[PDB]
């Protein structure tokens, strides 16, 4: 169970990492308009 | 093994919103080029007088 | 299989199988473990003595080593062993009590990041919706 | 590309704020369970780190009572007993050597080949086990990339999409100036 609940922190890393770009690639496309 | 439930869940999730993302997109696309077309057939109206 | 007991983790000197869980076990321990609580030990459904099948084999188990021993030797031996099984089982009791650390704090940062999740997961919709 | 991400992810989890409720009351270990009070003892001696009480080596080797002891018989007695005692010890030994020498040397190889047995078996179960963990890592990996394919297929689309549908919207603005443009001038004619 801790190690689980490791790797599931360790797989939210890995949602924050997609989402980080998502957001960038996001704030990237308005300033195109 | 639970890892892979786990993406065994997040697989449908991420597939069912970013389809629905596609396809309201398209629905975008539909309603717009719909008046688009539309308003070129008016401005023919308008060219015919 | 050259047999080790499931509680123990060492080859038994009176084996028995639970058939409720097809595991090897060392009778007297098991029996006793019945006696105080009911149930197989490694599921917890429910067992008794009678349900245990005996194994016959013969032990090929061997002195550690014989050149050493003698009666006072054995007890000289056998006490420094019984203080290793003790710091044994003491530092089993010091790990389960380190474990219940930091899996809480494991624990803490997952359900944390759960509200980074939502709170990022309505950026991106917001974000979208400027796109739209 | 993810090193770098991996500090960005890292962000958050500096601003997290005061709300630990943490999830560690699920499921709490028992101390107790079936500890003698013997056995209790001994996990405060440990806790107190207390030094060995040590069986007594004077035993092995005791040649007479002490001095106010020497009046006594039966004290003498105890001592020669002792010294009885002693000599059995080295008979039972010696006794025990006899044997050690001869099949002891035999017992030792077959015992080492059972530790090989042991480790054969624990081999042929972790390469068992190595394999499936593999096996299942090519099943994430296969699951992973299947998906992740149509996906990316599916996102180029709809970043096309997505802009092409603005762009379209930029020409429907360029539509309504043009045709408002034309009214005007067939309006004013």
């Amino acid at each position: 169970e801790l190690s689980h609940a490791l790797y599931q922190h360790d797989a939210a890393c890995r949602v924050i990492a997609r989402l980080t770009k998502e957001v960038t690639a996001a704030r990237e496309a308005l300033a195109t308009l | 093994e639970e890892l892979k439930k786990h993406e065994d869940s997040a697989i449908p999730r991420r597939l069912e919103c970013l389809k629905e993302d596609v396809q309201r997109q398209q629905e975008r696309e539909k309603e717009l080029q719909h008046r688009y077309a539309d308003l070129l057939l008016e401005k023919e109206t308008l060219k015919s007088k | 299989m050259s047999l080790i007991c499931s509680i123990s983790n060492e080859v038994p000197e009176h084996p028995c199988v639970s058939p409720v869980s097809n595991h090897v076990y060392e009778r007297r321990l098991i029996e006793k473990y019945i006696a105080e609580n009911g149930t197989d030990p490694i599921n917890n459904q429910p067992l008794s003595e009678e349900q245990l099948i005996d194994i016959k084999v013969a032990h090929p188990i061997r002195p550690k080593p014989p050149s050493a021993t003698s009666i006072p030797a054995i007890l000289k031996a056998l006490q420094d062993e019984w203080d290793a099984v003790m710091l044994h089982s003491f530092t089993l009791r010091q790990q389960l009590q380190t474990t219940r650390q930091e899996l809480s704090h494991a624990l803490y940062q997952h359900d944390a990041a759960c509200r980074v999740i939502a709170r990022l997961t309505k950026e991106v919709t917001a974000a979208r919706e400027a796109l739209a | 590309v993810r090193e770098a991400a991996a500090a960005l992810v890292e962000e958050e989890t500096r601003r997290y704020r005061p709300t630990k409720n943490y999830l560690s009351y699920l499921t709490a270990p028992d101390y107790s369970a079936f500890e003698t009070d013997i056995m209790r003892n001994e996990f405060e001696r440990l806790a107190a780190r207390q030094p060995i009480e040590l069986l007594s080596m004077k035993r092995y080797e005791l040649p007479a009572p002490s001095s106010g002891q020497k009046n006594d018989i039966t004290a003498w007695q105890e001592c020669v007993n002792n010294s009885m005692a002693q000599l059995e010890h080295q008979a039972v030994r010696i006794e025990n050597l006899e044997l050690m020498s001869q099949h002891g040397c035999n017992a030792w190889k077959v015992y080492n080949e059972n530790l090989v047995h042991m480790i054969e078996h624990a081999q042929k179960e972790l390469q068992k086990l190595r394999k499936h963990i593999q096996d299942l890592n090519w099943q994430r990996k296969n699951m992973q990339l299947t998906a992740g394919s149509k996906l990316r297929e599916m996102e180029s689309n709809w970043v096309s999409l997505v802009s092409k549908n603005y762009e379209i919207e930029r020409t429907i603005v360029q539509l309504e100036n043009e045709i408002y443009q034309i009214k005007q001038q067939h309006g004013e004619a």
